[PDB]
């Protein structure tokens, strides 16, 4: 569910 | 495969791999790329970290659908099948890993580089840690927070707080210690002291770096926000 | 490959690579259950479709992403790279087009099940001649068009204006006049005639049905739209 | 640019 790195 | 290929080739048709959205293409072009011994470059680091976490990605979205369909089912057929998408998922990390270790980070010597790979390390042994059962998962889990813990080392001693790398690296450890490692107090910690500190260094930077570190640092914060 | 797999297993891992978002596997599993001999229920046949379109329209997409490029550069890269991916996308299309003739479409007897696989047929065509340019693009622009043509005589001797299947053949052939045998006139024609003899059967329809056949005329008004 | 069939 977290947000690890992206774009 | 991809041995009779020109480096600069592999990595033109990395380039366009990712414009037609074919990341196993890109992947085995990079993979090609690094095989050719030379270090890469700022630009080539990011192909070949697009790529794999392109490929992963939808591995580890596959695998987390059928894990799910396997728990409320618990014949063999999700079982089975959710074992070959995690072997396949094993197998990828494998290659990233083995490519790391032979020889992207024994020469990697600048901070951006060294940091970069051993960011991609830990991830890639995250990624083993969230399908791992069986009496390596406590070393996986070390191999990951090992990696990470060096780039932490290294960023904070060579880079400004606002580093783009820097900050997808403590992003990425702090969900490791959220969703690996059982230590959500940590994580919490790491996202607010990494935030703070780039907040109090933007004053720094260009409109340009301005905006590639606030970008990441929304994502620390969507996570405090998700975790408090 | 999938020889040793239960029929029945195959169909299972099929709609779970479904749910997964994993068309490859989904399209090899299928595959196999098409080897296994026997006919595919309705169920069975859309699993097949959904596969290898998901596949082949992936294909597709990064295609026309890479022509595109390759038209604007006119070294070797970008036409070797549309040249690789226009390969593995006639290899898909042979892969589908050999299991309706050995032996897909013989051993159909019953409307629904010929007409859908002669409109895949036709489909699968259709994708070859997107990508054709040499001595065969004129013989498979026929093979389409014969392979359509069969499965709308069929369609309209044997089913209701309404018919989800007839309705999609007439769609897809609609598109095959208008993209690729550059009979747009035609492909209007066929378009409104389907639209309005659909339009006047809706009134024998369930609730269920009735949104079937309303979904797929909701299509053929977007083309008459953008046509017209 | 037009719509074939799809789900
Ligand atoms: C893990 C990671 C963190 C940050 C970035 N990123 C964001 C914006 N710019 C960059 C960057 C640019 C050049 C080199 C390294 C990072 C990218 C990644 C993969
Ligand atoms: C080519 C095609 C046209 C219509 C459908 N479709 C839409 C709704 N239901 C169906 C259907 C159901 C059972 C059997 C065949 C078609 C699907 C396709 C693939
Ligand atoms: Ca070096
Ligand atoms: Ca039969
Ligand atoms: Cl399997
Ligand atoms: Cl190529």
């Amino acid at each position: 569910r977290p947000s690890s790195w992206r774009q | 495969a991809m041995g009779s290929m020109e480096r600069a080739s592999l990595i033109q048709k990395a380039k366009l791999a990712e414009q037609a959205e074919r990341y196993e293409d890109m992947a085995a072009f990079m993979k090609g790329a690094v095989e050719k011994g030379e270090e890469l470059s700022c630009e080539e680091r990011n192909l070949l970290s697009v790529a794999y976490k392109n490929v992963v990605g939808g591995q580890r979205a596959a695998w987390r659908v059928l894990s799910s369909i396997e728990q409320k089912s618990n014949g063999p057929e999700v079982r089975e099948y959710r074992e070959k998408v995690e072997t396949e998922l094993q197998g990828v990390c494998d290659t990233v890993l083995g490519l790391l270790d032979s020889h992207l980070i024994k020469e990697a010597g600048d901070a951006e580089s060294r940091v970069f790979y051993l960011k991609m390390k830990g991830d890639y042994y995250r990624y083993l840690a969230e399908v791992a059962t069986g009496d390596d998962k406590k070393r996986i889990i070390d191999s990951a927070r090992s990696a990470y813990q060096e780039a932490m080392d290294i960023s904070k001693k060579e880079m400004p707080p606002t580093n783009p790398i820097r900050l997808g690296l403590a992003l990425n450890f702090s969900v490791f210690h959220y969703e690996i490692a059982n230590s959500p107090e940590e994580a919490i910690s790491l996202a607010k002291t990494t935030f703070d500190e780039a907040m109090a260094d933007l004053h720094t930077l260009s409109e340009d770096s301005y905006k590639d570190s606030t970008l990441i640092m929304q994502l620390l914060r969507d996570n405090l926000t998700l975790w408090t």
